[PDB]
Parts: C-alpha cells; structure tokens; sequence
C-alpha cells in the first residue's frame, strides 16, 4: 500500500516519490565487477532486486539523492546487521536502516539505505574506459549533473574529440574533486575495516560518487585489530581516470584547498623523495607492494614498470622547472666547467652518475665528445627566451635572432606534361587526376609543427593489466636472438649523413665514425652503462611530394646517441629484419612474389575470416611515455647474459634521456620535448611495432573481460575468461602456462601482420560478433582511454571478401 | 583546364621565389597561402580569381621586364 | 658570472637543475609575440616583469629583422607589421 | 559479487623454529597453495609464542628452504579441548589476498570466539 513509503523515509526528510512501480522492484543496467566461482568480468549486468525512491528538494523539485532498498533472504539480513553495527561509527559509510515489512503474510526483510546518488563510481569508470560515442547517454547525464558542463555543450558536435575541440579537458577536469574525495573516504573506510577486525574485498560498484560505501554482503569477521582490505581490482581499474580528470590538481595549493594560492617551491630543490612517499601514504596507503620513489633501487623490469607508473602521476604536482639534468660546477685544468652529473626524470626519479671526476687534468677525445654534446654547457651560456608562440616549455636562446625556415615549391617538368596531354590524358571527367603536389610553407612552419606536441598528456596505465599484456607481447618476440656486439661488427649504411648538433658544424657522420678507433667506441659504449649523457636534437622538415598541406618534421639525433644504440640493439634489429613468416614483416619484399606470401601467411587457419586494418593519427606525438618505456624494456629484455642489472637500467635511462625528453633544438633555441618518440632515432620502426602489438593485445583483453559471462556457450572460452581475470587481478606473479594458453588462443583466432604502426588483422568473425576477440570499436575505446586520441571511422576499414586483399 | 591552372601556379610561385620575394615575410605568407588554395581547389572559377590575385603580385614589381618577355 | 657561483654555492649538494640557471642568471631576455593582443598583456611599456625580475625593453625588431620603434605598435597600425615580433630586453637592478 | 576465496586450499603440518638451526621437527600447521609449478604454503599455525624461522626440505631432498615469519597474530578457537590460544604466523612478505584466503578458510571451517 502506501505505508511502505512512510516507513522507508523513517525519521529524516520524508519527501518520498516513487521512481517506478510500487511494492515491486526496479531493473536497470549498471556496471558491476563480478567474480564468483562461475563468472568474472567488468560488465553491465541487470541489477533487479532494489526499489529506488527519489527525494524532493524544497519548492517541489527532484533532488540528486535516493533511498534504495533491497529484499533478500534472512541470513544475509542478520550478517549484514552485525557487520553494519560494527562499522557504523566511520564517517565514510552510508546510513543503513534494517526493517521488516509485510507484502503477503510474511516479514520480508529490507535494507533501506539513505541519501544515495543515482550512479556509483563503477558507471563513471566503465563509461570512460568503454567509450562509444554512438550511445554515451550515461556520460552525458553524469557530466551535466555535477555542473561540469551544460546540455547545450553537447550540441557542439565532435565535442568528445581530443584533437578537435581541445576544450574537453576543461570539462573532464571539473570531476577531479569528487574522485579525490572518493580516494580519501576509501582510505578512511580501509582504516575502519582494519581497526574493526573485518575481512572483505572492495569493489567500485559499491561506492556512490559522494564517497560512502555499502553492501557489506560478502564480508567475514575476524578478531579486532587484524582485518584486511582487498584493493587489487579497485585501484587498478581506477588508475586510468586519475589523469584524464587530474584528480590530484588540488595537491599543489597551499593547504590542498582549491581557493588558495599555489605553493611556491624553492627553485633549486629537486629531490621530492619525501613528498612522493607522503602522497603514496595519504592516497594509496593499503597498496601492499613496495613503491620505490627512485627506480634505481628496483629489482627487475616489472618493478620498474610498477614504480614508473606511480612516478608518472606524482610528477605532475611538482614544478616543471626542476626536472631535467642536474649540472655541477667541475674544475678542469684550473678552469670551472658546468657539466651534467645526473638526471631527474618524471618517470624514473633521480639517477646519479657513477663515474664523475672533478679536478680532471686533461680531456681525451671521448671526454671532448661527451662534453660537447651535453646541453648544460650550451644552455647555461645563452640568453633567456620566452616564446609565446608555443605551450611547450622553452629553455634558452643560443643566438640573438631567431631564424625562420621556409619550404619551397617543387619545379615543373613540362615535357612529360606535354607528352601526357598528347596521348589523351588529363581530360575532364577522367579517373586519373593530379592530387599529389609539392606544397609550400611560410616562415614559421617548423615551430607551428613542433607545437603539435601539445597533444601529449601525462597518462596513467592500468598496471595490473600492463603486467600481463607485456608478458604476451614478450611471447610474441621469442623467435629471435640478440645481444651486445663489439665495435668491429656494426653495419652502417650511407656514412655521409649529418651528425646532429653541434657536430654538424665540422663534418658528416663519416668523420666521427672514422676518428674513433675500434677501442674508443667500445670505451664509450662501456661508459654509458654507468652514466647518463643528455643530448641536443635538431629538428628538420622533409621536402617530398604529398597529398596534404601539413608539413613533416623529422628529428636528427646527435651521433653520440645512435653510435652506442647501434651497438646495443643491432643484433636483435638485424635478426628481426632477416626472418620470414613471423608477425612483424619488416624486411620482407613485395617483389618476386613476396606480397602473395605475406597475404597467404596472415590467412593462415582462421575459420570465418574478415579483414581489418588501421593506422594511427599522429602516432609519434600521441605516444604516452609508459608505452615507450615498456617497448624499450621489451626490446632490451634479451640481454639476460651479456649485461648486469645495473647496466641494463643505466642503458634504459640513457634511452629515456635521449629519445623521450631530450632538449629539442627547434629553430635557433632549445625547447623541451614533453614526450612521445623522436622519429629519427635508431629503433623507431620497431618500437612502433611493439606499441601496435601492445594495443592489439590490450583490445583483446578488454573485449574478453568485459563480456557478460553467463551467455557464453563454449565452455573453454568461459574458463579462459575466469582464469584471465584470476591471473590479471587476483594474482601477482607470471603464470607462463596461461600466458602460453592465451598466446595460442590469440594466434589461432587473431592473425596479424605488422610494420611500424601500419597493421593488418585477419580475425574469426563469428567470435568477434559475440565479443570474444577485438572488434574495431574496441580499438577506438582503447585509443581513447589510453592514447588520448579519438579514432575516426574514416581511417579504419573492414573487408569481408578475402578474394580481394 | 584546372590542371593547367595548378601547373601554372606552381611555375609562377617558383619564379616569384627566385625573384627574392621571401625577404618580406607578409608577402611570402600571402603568396604561399594563395598557392596552397589553388592547388587544393576542386573547381575552376575560384582557382582563376586566386590565380589573377597571385599574378598581380608578379606584375607589381619591375624586375620582370614584360614587353621583351612577351615576344609572341 | 658571480651570480652563477652564488646560486651554485647555495645548493645543498652543489648540483642544481639545468632549467633554472638561465632563469636566474641570464643577462638578456628574448620574447616572441605572434600578435598585438599578446603584446599588450606581456611586453607593455618600456619595462615589464618576468621571472620575478625587472627588464627594460630595447631594440624591438620584426620578422624581416628591421628595427621597429615603440610608438608604432598601436591597435590600428598592427596589421602593417611583420608579426613574429622579437622584443629584446636586459636585466635591470 | 566478488567473492573472497571460493573453496579452501588444505591443511598439513611442517617444521619451524626460532633461528636458522632452531628448526625442530613438526611443530606447526600450514595451508598451502597447490600449484603445478612448485609448492607454496601460506600461513603457519602454531601454539608456541615466538617462532621466527621455519624450514622444509626441497622435493629433491638436496635443498631446504627457510621461511622467515612476521610478528604473530593472537586468536582462539572452540574445540573439545576447550579454549586453546594459538598464534597465526605468516611467512614474511605475504600479500593481502592470501591473508584473506587463509583467514576466510580459518573462520569458515574452524570456530573462533
Ligand atoms: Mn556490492
Ligand atoms: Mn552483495
Ligand atoms: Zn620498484
Ligand atoms: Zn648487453
């Protein structure tokens, strides 16, 4: 009847309005995270047994707060009652209310909670990580309700895009405070659970956006002072959001309040080792895995990933004028220099040089090279520069006047044109027509293309999923060999190319590859395994035919980088390029029937095939730093015997100092490259392949995990789902048996062909139509929440008649 | 007919560039902008007005003696 | 300069970040302004403050690297100038 | 649903002690993770207050592994023997999830007051 409604409201705010039927339930689609003994996943299920009431604000207007009430059994009733009685005093628990009503002649029990919010955090996280712009109604409602935007904003089409409409960051960042408060109240909930002696597993689908918690249904009780919270899935699923919405932006104000001035850090202070641990203890107190503020203390590669992931987030709070090399005044032959004696990354903490020799007597040729390539001496003796054309952090000016470089138009070969028009070509209405021309560019063309690095944002990665995608991508590369090679074995083509800055003032690469005997090069390559050498990259424009008027800019890295990177990587690089029948197809020619062999390779044994391909919009500049780091780690993994563990870490640090944040010398003044690959280094064409395979595996993982595991009919793939979730989140160490299992599943139902980001995939289709493998929308979702680019469906094709390739 | 316009815009920009027109940044910016719009045009009539605008730049100076160069 | 030695002595370890040496010891500042609107907010008048110091404007030049006097850069006269203006200044004490 | 640990693992006995050489014969009980790629016990269930080293010879018998233990946990159960206060000892470095599994199994199949 109606006494139900006046019973539910209880004591406070009896402004109850039914939000459906009466004494019956209310079924809605919500995103859970289920793992019982029969099903895993992070998928939208059908929540049924709950009657939802909405409160009325004054003036008779509907307010954003609800009174849910479940209806379930009798043992869960008392169990819930006891656990709530124990957990009531915490501020981060929503007020329950247990009562018995009657529908027919029986006291059906209820849990009439109070003052909810319509959505949990699980809906927010799912909708951001599983985007589909065709139907994003839940995201629209969640955005409008919390005053982040207004409904009139969504009439501006391509609103969701990141390249177009770059203002959407300002819309998303308005959700930071709610998420930060959720983090804090989760910490307080964990403290209450521990001190109360309760053992339980935490999910996001039991936390309204305000911060409170509920559903103490599957908890168990232990002795007080000895409880344990389980937070592996919660934090790891929530990781990618904390940099979409900048949830830690309120940590740079004077007393962490948004209505205060900014903290003014000291100029010279660069350590920030205590602050990182304080942040970790405040927000991630119960993440029971050691977090090393500086990664030079890490034990192996996976710990380096696990600590770089946290440093990425914690480095966006500290000022960007303290990062970079940490120079030191060194006396040589009675003269003070300024030379780099370390580094300070955002993703690896502080790294110190091991072999530094102040009060040196004389400099060898190796010393002269390693001192004429460091930006410290250059920048520390140049005028300041404040460039308002760009948003990238400028550093200094080496000269007194900037230089403007233009791009000339290509010339005309008239005789061929006359011959063409003689033979009845270029007639109006013909299919063949001129479209590829030599475009021209005005004075400020170089800097207007360097400015595109503004599409690079500090991104967090789902670490407990990357620590498995990296295993599978690793298994994809177990067919080849690699190792360090000596100076007398490197193979270099075209020895008369430029030597970078400032070496291009004296001669081409031949001179520097010539003056060093076969012992100087090895001395340098063994020096870099215990030191860090920052370098200065030049930026040049290409002059080639094209169909689009945008310029193309390529980075000419200095010789001191590629000279050692060749020795480090060349064995593996030339073992990849000399293999036929693999996934990567670098080196396989299309002449003499190679293309036919490739196409018949990728059609291998799939059952109901359907082609699918793609390419990435601005692949080099939209690259996050974590995926670059992981790609370099996967490439350097093969050195299990030739190098130690400190040597491998210092080589990785050198790579990050040379191709990830190196001081680009664009024009006539140094800038700071924020992130992304520089396309003119030694291992671009293979790092891109590693990236592409990583995205493919991530799409497969997301597509298989996020499926309702009660409709899947083939038993084996359901067991695959369950074990996949188990080894992803409920586990900590690699399980090579299941890694082999999943890799076999992939290569049997997802065939691939890869070059540097230009891929082709042949997939079983009657599975992809049931979401057991990656479709072409899954790559859109992954690129959205991980690469920060929206994949337009005018660049991804899909083909179904295999007779045409 | 438009292909002839694109080709003549290419050669016109080349002769303008070797006439040392890029010493004044604004003029070179206007010229390169017009040339890019001519090359990307899909129809003939706007190509021709941008063409005459681009040719007026060459006619403006005195470096290209026209009466001799027009020898028929 | 003695300022570089001064800021290198005050470090706890003698190692200071690279991105603060020019910021706190440079004797000349270069600005690049794309349009008059940005010029008004930053390099307004013969003195301006950046990096918590005092600078005086000197030798304003345009893209063609020809000297432009300060009175010319008005609102209405702006469309008659090459407009990556490079405004130089020196550190005042 | 997100359940803690479906099904329990098992119970056995093992050896422990106070130092490296203080490892006497069977003096505790261990719940173990049954993995095909090796053997891994979870928790040391004992009556003596200050055990600090535990030991178990390798399956080959040539080697033997020492397992350091964290500070103990105080709990009791109900049995025909009456109030019988044991100390739960965890291997050092045990992660939260396995603590949850062992504690859930203990509270499920064994009484506590
Ligand atoms: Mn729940
Ligand atoms: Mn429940
Ligand atoms: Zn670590
Ligand atoms: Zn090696």
């Amino acid at each position: 009847a109606q006494s139900f409604l006046n019973r539910v409201c209880g004591v406070s705010a009896a402004r109850l309005t039914p939000c459906g039927t009466g004494t019956s339930t209310d079924v809605v689609y919500r995103a859970f995270d289920i793992y019982n003994d029969k099903v895993a996943g992070f998928a939208k299920f059908l929540k049924t047994n709950c009657c939802r009431f909405q409160e009325k604000d004054e003036d008779d207007n509907l307010i954003d707060s609800y009174f849910v009430v479940k209806r379930h059994t009798f043992s869960n009733y008392q169990h819930e009652e006891t656990i709530y009685n124990l957990l009531k005093d915490c501020p981060a628990v929503a007020k329950h209310d247990f009562f018995k009503f009657r529908i027919d002649g029986d006291m059906v029990p209820h849990i009439s909670r109070q003052r909810l919010t319509k959505y949990t955090m699980a809906d927010l996280v799912y909708a951001l990580r599983h985007f589909d712009e065709g139907n994003c109604d839940t995201l629209k409602e969640i955005l409008v309700t919390y005053n982040c935007c207004d409904d009139d904003y969504f009439n501006k089409k391509d609103w969701y895009d990141f390249v177009e409409n770059p203002d959407i960051l300002r819309v998303y960042a308005n959700l930071g405070e709610r998420v930060r408060q959720a983090l804090l109240k989760t910490v307080q909930f964990c403290d209450a659970m521990r001190n109360a002696g309760i053992v339980g597993v935490l999910t996001l689908d039991n936390q309204d956006l305000n911060g409170n918690w509920y559903d103490f249904g599957d908890f168990i009780q232990t002795t007080p002072g000895s409880g344990v919270p389980v937070v592996d899935s919660y934090y790891s699923l929530l990781m990618p959001i904390l940099t979409l919405t900048r949830a830690l932006t309120a940590e740079s104000h004077v007393d962490t309040d948004l209505t205060k001035p900014y903290i003014k850090w000291d100029l010279l202070k660069y350590d920030f080792t205590e602050e990182r641990l304080k942040l970790f203890d405040r927000y991630f107190k119960y993440w029971d895995q050691t977090y090393h503020p500086n990664c030079v203390n890490c034990l192996d590669d996976r710990c380096i990933l696990h600590c770089a992931n946290f440093n990425v987030l914690f480095s966006t709070v500290f000022p960007p004028t303290s990062f970079g090399p940490l120079v030191r005044k060194i006396f040589v032959d009675g003269v003070p220099f300024v030379v780099s004696t370390g580094y300070h990354f955002r993703e690896l903490g502080v790294v110190h040089n091991q072999d530094v020799n102040l009060h040196s007597s004389r400099l060898s040729f190796k010393e002269l090279l390693v001192y004429a390539a460091d930006p410290a001496m250059h920048a520390a003796s140049g005028n300041l520069l404040l460039d308002k054309r760009t948003t990238c952090f400028s550093v200094a000016a080496l000269t007194n006047n900037v230089a403007f470089q233009t791009v000339k138009p290509g010339n005309f070969n008239k005789d061929f044109y006359d011959f063409a028009v003689s033979k009845g070509f270029f007639k109006e209405g013909s299919s063949v027509e001129l479209k590829h021309f030599f475009f021209a560019q005005d004075g400020n063309a170089a800097i207007s293309d360097y400015d595109y690095y503004r599409y690079n944002l500090p991104t967090m990665c789902d670490i407990r999923q990357l620590l498995f995608v990296v295993e599978v991508v690793d298994k994809y590369f177990d067919c080849y060999d690699g190792g360090c090679i000596n100076a007398n074995q490197v193979i270099v083509n075209n020895l008369d190319k430029s030597a970078g800055f400032p070496f291009n003032k004296w001669g081409k690469a031949r001179l520097y590859y010539d003056s060093m005997s076969y012992e100087d090069q090895d001395a340098l390559f063994a020096y870099t395994k215990r030191n860090v050498i920052p370098t200065i990259t030049q930026m040049n424009l290409k002059y080639a035919i094209s169909a689009k008027n945008r310029a193309r800019t390529v980075a000419g890295v200095s010789i001191c980088s590629t000279m050692t990177n060749r020795q480090f990587h060349q064995k593996l690089l030339k073992s990849i390029a000399a293999t036929r029948g693999a996934t990567v197809v670098i080196g396989t020619s299309k002449f003499y029937g190679g293309w036919h062999n490739m196409l018949k390779t990728v059609y291998s044994d799939v059952e109901n095939p359907h082609l699918m391909g793609w390419d990435y919009p601005k692949c080099d500049r939209a690259m996050p730093n974590m995926l670059r780091i992981m790609a370099s780690l996967v490439l350097a993994r093969k050195h299990t015997t030739c190098c130690s563990l400190s040597h491998r870490f210092y080589r990785l640090a050198n790579e990050c100092a040379q191709v990830l944040s190196e001081m680009v010398m664009c024009g006539g003044s140094l800038y700071v490259k924020p992130g992304g690959t520089s396309s003119g280094d030694a291992t671009t064409a293979y790092a891109n392949s590693v990236f592409n395979i990583c995205q493919a595996v991530t799409a497969n993982v997301n597509a298989l995990l996020s499926t309702d595991g009660n409709k899947i009919a083939d038993k084996y793939v359901r067991n695959l789902q369950h074990r996949l979730y188990e080894c992803l989140y409920r586990n900590r160490d690699v399980d090579t048996d299941f890694v082999n299992e999943f890799y076999a599943y992939l290569r049997k139902h997802f065939s691939m062909m890869i070059l540097s980001d230009d891929a082709v995939v042949c997939f079983n289709s009657t599975y992809a139509s049931q979401g057991l493998v990656a479709s072409i929308k899954n790559f859109k979702s992954v690129l959205y929440y991980q690469n920060n680019v929206f994949m337009s469906e005018a660049k991804c094709w899909t083909e179904t008649d295999l007779t045409k390739g | 007919k438009m292909s002839d316009v694109k080709c003549t815009s290419v050669v016109l920009l080349s002769v303008l560039q070797q006439l040392r027109v890029e010493s004044s940044s604004k003029l070179w910016a206007q010229c390169v902008q017009l040339h890019n719009d001519i090359l990307l045009a899909k129809d003939t009539t706007e190509a021709f007005e941008k063409m005459v605008s681009l040719l007026s730049v060459l006619l403006s100076m005195q470096g290209a003696v026209d009466i001799n160069k027009l020898c028929e | 300069n003695d300022a570089l030695n001064n800021i290198i002595n005050n470090a706890r370890d003698g190692c200071v970040p690279l991105n603060i040496i020019p910021l706190t010891t440079a004797a000349k500042l270069m600005v690049v302004i794309p349009d008059y609107n940005t010029y008004k907010n930053t390099c307004d008048g013969t003195t301006f403050t950046y990096a918590s110091a005092l600078w005086e404007i000197q030798q304003v030049v345009d893209a063609d690297s020809k000297i432009v006097q300060l009175s010319e850069i008005s609102m209405d006269n702006s469309p008659n100038l090459a407009w990556p203006l490079i405004v130089t200044a020196l550190r005042a004490n | 649903n997100n359940e803690l640990s479906p099904v329990a693992l098992r119970q056995m006995s093992c050896a422990a002690g106070t130092t490296q050489t203080a490892c006497t014969d069977d003096n505790a009980l261990a719940y173990y993770n049954t993995t095909k790629g090796g053997r891994f016990v979870l928790a040391l269930l004992s009556d003596l207050q200050d055990l600090k080293w535990a030991r178990f010879p390798k399956s080959d018998g040539t080697g033997t592994i020492y397992t350091e233990l964290e500070p103990p946990c105080r709990f009791v159960t109900d049995t025909p023997k009456g109030p019988k206060v044991k100390y739960l000892y965890f291997i050092k470095g045990l992660n939260n999830l396995n603590r949850g599994m062992v504690l859930g199994s203990l509270a499920a199949t064994v009484r506590l007051q």
